[PDB]
């Protein structure tokens, strides 16, 4: 019976070594913030995107099972301060402390943000856009230690070019991780 | 309106507290003061099981104390022979985000669930010899945190929608719902007689449920933060809880209050899992600093450390004959200690 | 009505939880200690077995 | 002109210990870690082989110098060939593994999303075994015809080519990293690392191959005999490289450093 | 049991000053970060202010920056909000909220619909 | 007499 058990273990191991090849060659993304799985492929590399819309409003327990994801896609349009606070709590989490964030500013003013009166970049809309981007970047570039970064973008159209952007930032994420592991960055 | 009801609730809480204080004749420490200490407990890794690609979230021993099931978030459910380190089954899941698993007491079925809000029951003893999804139970509005087979036809689940439920696998319908918590339910533990069970939740409270009548009999509030794990004492008249305030606590059902606190000044991480040895004299607890501790449950003094993992310890279990301990971890290896 | 049914349910639950019978802590501690003592010789982790009877040797 | 026998023995044991520890630390963790660590293990084996071969030949040289002759002119030649072939194959294998590590790093950085689908463990093993087979065949063939053939010409150009490759790859890598800095500061470490790697490579391997060039380009110039007189000092630097290699490749990995 | 109880508040004219207080029991006050949250009549819960374990780090929402002041007394286990130069917009229910876990830097879930470690609140009308 | 040395190629033979 030991021969049969050894044979069964052999079959299991052969299948596991084949599944590991598919698992490691795929990039998993989380799409919290706003708008379940979706498998899409761009330039012969497969991406796996998850959206977690079916849960409750308490995030601190099921968010820590996404600690090995390659990047977090955060879509953000006082509704702004709530998004800022959510970003600040995600950034400083103990388990999501090495995850990069791809930020999509989907909108494309001094009463709620009084620091705008002294901020210098119609040029008024560009000033507003860069103010919001600078708020998010001022949160991100304060407690990084060099293990994760933020990649903000402006998105307002029919989103014909929103898939190449995620491709480009997911390439930069891995390039920076490897360059930092080789003591070169 | 609301004011009178809240005043009545405060009065009832004060009465309950005074009744509990009237029963505090003495402490557990003064009674177990003249007990010989356990000593130093040293354990050695017998086996290491390596087949998982991603972090491990749950494990569960079989009733024969030899086979065990484990769940990993690469989408895998692996059944191992612990003696020979073989693999018996490897089951792929439709959803890769699995947070719990269970083993039927008869050994014929296995269950799992997770961020898909569904409990999947797989038939191991298939007529064709192929593990196939026997049933899918879908009535929860939040991720499943725990599941425990009562028998081959009943199962208790706990969900992140702040409820527990008892199912009927033959018809796939909920029979009763246990609704008193105000936070995610994180763990549950069945009684030896399987007539009651306890649950711990993210409101820093634990509740005792009567399965047959579907009510709540007692509530225990000693912890300061979310309760992550819960276990039942061997005789079923006490239980242990571990939470995020970096402490464990022991509660007594008949005295209706907390007896012992297992905490140290240098431990500032949360407890992820608890278990009891065969006689209830040791309390095994896994932590976020990657190693487990052994506590003398009668004296609240650390007696040993299980330091072999390189990432956070997620699961922890003791066999039904009490002869081995299995711990999984976020580095995707299971280890068996003796 | 939005947040008064919850108050009524809480009051009822506290009422039916305040009328139960409790025993002294001394009795419970003695019972737990006695159970632990009566099963001390059947705990392989507390009192390790000889290397012949360990199945994980 | 003459190096004490103690020096070769002194370096042999230290390099033995270091490379054995590296192999153990890789083994005492994930058994099939990645293609990244198979090359480290192979480089450790090559360094160990270099040191063992040189130390054993040193003890054999010391055993027969004046007294207790083994054989007159036939057995000693066979033993000399046996040791020198091992030294040659280990030399070529060491250089090849150093270049393979660099190519692997280049592929991870510059084809980042398609790696893992272009470099698997099967390909890492089938390239390591090919490296060792080709190195062994070349070493035996070189040593057999070491008398007067042009196997010297085939032995130096190889090195130069390999040297060039590393000098390109790493340099490109560094320049790329600089671009990233230029986009991070608008919101040296790499130079020092590159200097350490390349400087160790050239300053430990180039003197021996420059000696090889000099003894065949002009072996009679008075200034070309003042260089080809420290041949033993150039054999020492190769064992120094075998000592230093686990310090700058495996000792810099946090997981390996944590394992031991 | 984790209990937070708020006091202070009432009806004031614009330009007036109030001092909300929050007394906490059932936990170690100094291991946790503390926050002030408010719910206006008609909208959802809104974050107002936060203070760290020692009181070195202080943060305010945009609209209250300059005219609210938070402080904590760890010996007496209490939290404050000094509100001066009040506006008719500032009328709401004010709750005193607590971080989910000790020693951590992030405060998740504090302004949720059903949160477990925040008080019952006090009404402020201006 | 064939004397053994430390490696081959150490003198212009
Ligand atoms: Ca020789």
């Amino acid at each position: 019976e030991e021969k049969a058990q050894r044979e069964a273990n052999k079959k299991i191991e052969k299948q596991l070594q084949k599944d590991k090849q598919v698992y490691r060659a795929t990039h998993r993304l989380l799409l919290l913030g706003a708008g379940f799985e979706t498998k899409f492929q761009v330039d012969k590399v497969n991406f796996h995107m998850f959206d977690v819309g079916g849960q409750r409003d308490e995030r601190r327990k099921w968010i820590q099972c996404f600690n090995d994801v390659t990047a977090i896609i955060f879509v953000v349009a006082n509704r702004l301060q709530e998004a800022l606070n959510l970003f600040k709590s995600i950034w400083n989490n103990r388990w999501l402390r090495t995850i990069s964030v791809i930020l999509f500013l989907n909108k494309q003013i001094e009463d709620y943000f009084p620091e705008f009166a002294r901020y210098t970049t119609d040029p008024r809309v560009t000033r507003a856009k860069y103010f919001i981007r600078d708020e998010f970047l001022r949160i991100s570039t304060a407690s990084g230690d060099g293990r994760h970064y933020c990649y903000p973008h402006f998105t307002c159209a029919v989103d014909t070019e929103n898939i190449r952007r995620v491709f480009n930032d997911c390439r930069d994420i891995i390039q920076r991780m490897h360059l930092r592991q080789y003591e070169l960055l | 309106e609301l004011d009178q009801l809240r005043q009545e609730a405060e009065q009832l809480k004060n009465q309950i507290r005074d009744a509990r204080k009237a029963c505090a004749d003495a402490t557990l420490s003064q009674i177990t003061n003249n007990i010989d200490p356990v000593g130093r407990i040293q354990m050695r890794t017998r086996r290491t099981l390596r087949g998982h690609l991603a972090k491990i979230y749950a494990m569960h021993w079989g009733t024969d104390s030899r086979l065990l099931v484990s769940a990993s978030q690469d989408g895998k459910l692996i059944i191992w022979d612990s003696y020979t380190t073989n693999k018996v089954h490897a089951i792929p899941l439709r959803s890769s985000w699995v947070m719990t698993c269970a083993y039927a007491p008869s050994g014929n079925y296995v269950a799992c669930g997770g961020l898909d809000n569904i409990c999947s029951i797989y038939n191991l003893k298939t007529r064709e010899g192929n593990v196939r999804v026997s049933r899918e139970l879908a009535g929860h509005t939040g991720y499943l945190s725990c599941c425990r087979f009562l028998d081959d036809n009943q199962i208790v689940t706990s969900s992140g929608d702040t409820t527990c439920a008892l199912w009927d696998i033959e018809t796939g319908q909920q029979t009763t719902t246990f609704t008193g918590h105000t936070g995610d339910v994180m763990s549950l533990s069945l009684a030896p007689d399987t007539r009651l069970f306890v649950s711990g939740a993210c409101d820093a409270s634990a509740k005792l449920w009567d399965v047959r009548e579907g009510m709540c009999r007692q509530t225990f509030t000693g912890h300061e933060s979310d309760i992550n794990a819960i276990c039942f004492f061997p005789n079923g008249n006490a239980f242990a809880t571990g939470s995020d305030d970096a402490t464990c606590r022991l509660f007594d059902l008949r005295a209706d209050q907390e007896l012992m606190t297992y905490s140290h000044d240098n431990i500032i991480c949360g407890i992820t899992s608890v278990s009891f040895s065969k006689s209830g004299r040791l309390l095994l607890a896994g932590y976020d600093d990657f190693n487990c501790n052994v506590w003398d449950a009668l004296k609240a003094d650390r007696a040993g450390v299980l330091a072999g993992h390189d990432n956070r310890v997620s699961c922890l279990g003791v066999t039904d004959d009490g002869m081995a301990v299995a711990t999984g971890s976020w580095d995707s290896f299971l280890k068996i200690w003796n | 009505t939005a947040s008064i049914a919850q108050a009524r349910k809480l009051v009822e639950q506290l009422k039916m939880e305040a009328n139960i019978d409790r025993i002294k802590v001394s009795k419970a501690a003695a019972d737990l200690m006695a159970y632990c003592e009566a099963h001390a010789k059947e705990d392989p982790l507390l009192t390790p077995v000889p290397a012949s009877e360990n199945p994980f040797r | 002109v003459f190096i004490k026998p103690e020096v070769f023995l002194s370096l042999g044991i230290v390099s033995l210990l270091e490379n054995i520890l590296v192999i153990l630390a890789v083994v005492r963790n994930g058994n099939l870690h990645s293609p990244m660590y198979f090359f480290l293990c192979s480089l450790a084996v090559a360094d160990m082989l270099v040191s063992v071969s040189n130390a054993l030949e040193t003890i054999m040289i010391a055993i027969v110098h004046s007294d207790y002759l083994t054989f007159e002119d036939q057995f000693i030649q066979h033993m000399d060939n046996i040791f020198d072939s091992m030294i040659c194959i280990s030399l070529v294998a060491s250089i090849c593994n150093l270049l393979a590590i660099a190519v692997d790093r280049y592929v991870t950085i510059f084809y980042a999303l398609r790696y893992h689908s272009i470099m698997t463990v099967r390909k890492a093993l089938t390239l390591i075994v090919a490296i060792w087979v080709c190195c062994g065949v070349c070493g035996v063939v070189f040593i057999v015809y070491s008398e007067s053939k042009m196997v010297i010409v085939c032995l130096i150009t190889m090195f130069f080519a390999m040297m060039l490759l590393m000098g390109t790859l790493y340099v490109h890598m560094f320049l790329f990293a600089r671009l990233h800095v230029k986009r991070i500061a608008a919101l040296m470490k790499g130079a020092v690392t590159i200097t350490i790697l390349l400087g160790v490579f050239i300053f430990c391997w180039a003197p021996f191959f420059l000696h090889l060039v000099l003894i065949i380009t002009c072996p009679t110039n008075p200034y070309c005999i003042c260089y080809t007189a420290h041949f033993n000092t150039y054999l020492v630097l190769i064992m120094c490289n075998s000592v230093i290699d686990p310090l700058i490749y495996a000792f810099r990995s946090l997981e390996l450093r944590n394992t031991f | 049991q984790v209990q937070l109880q708020e006091s202070g508040g009432g009806l004031v004219q614009p330009g007036g000053s109030l001092r909300l207080s929050c007394a906490a029991s059932g936990f170690t006050f100094s291991n946790y970060k503390m926050n002030w949250v408010r719910q206006a009549p008609g909208k959802g819960l809104e974050w107002v202010s936060d203070i760290s374990q020692s009181g070195a780090s202080i943060s305010y929402t945009g609209s209250v920056k300059g005219r609210f002041t938070i402080s904590r007394d760890n010996a007496k286990n209490t939290l404050y909000l000094q509100m001066n130069s009040l506006k008719p917009e500032d009328t709401a229910v004010y709750y005193c909220a607590r971080c989910p876990a000790p020693f951590t830097r992030d405060c998740f879930d504090v302004t949720s619909t059903t949160y477990a470690y925040r008080g019952q609140g006090t009404q402020v009308t201006v | 007499s064939y004397s053994m040395e430390h490696f081959r190629w150490g003198k212009p033979v």
